[PDB]
């Protein structure tokens, strides 16, 4: 398996005027996706009388 | 007192070769032929071709 990752954008309000930012931030935000990896096959067999006719 | 050799040293030995079942054949091999005077008529024809 082989994982993928995502940001996802900022949609928090402006801290506006004087108001504090420190200890006020915003959480940013990240998913993932894994994706599995199978092993596909398929066969065909002959016989030998088969293949004579 | 001729200094026999031990009982269990005493070397067997087995043949490499084998007998075979005596099995009649009828003489058909003796028959086959590919001439028009042939008992039995061989057709080789499909060894080199495909078909059944």
């Amino acid at each position: 398996s082989i994982t993928i990752a995502l940001v996802n954008r900022l949609n928090n309000a402006a801290v506006t005027g004087a108001s504090t930012l420190e200890g006020n931030e915003e959480d940013m935000t990240s998913r993932s996706l894994r994706i599995y990896v199978d092993k596909r096959r398929n066969a065909v067999r002959i016989a030998e009388i088969s293949e004579q006719r | 007192a001729d200094t026999t050799p031990a009982t269990g040293l005493v070397v067997q030995q087995w043949e490499d070769k084998f007998f075979q079942e005596y099995l009649h054949d009828g003489g058909f091999k003796a028959l086959m032929g590919t001439d028009e005077n042939a008992v039995i008529q061989v057709k080789e024809d499909l060894s080199k071709k495909a078909g059944d």
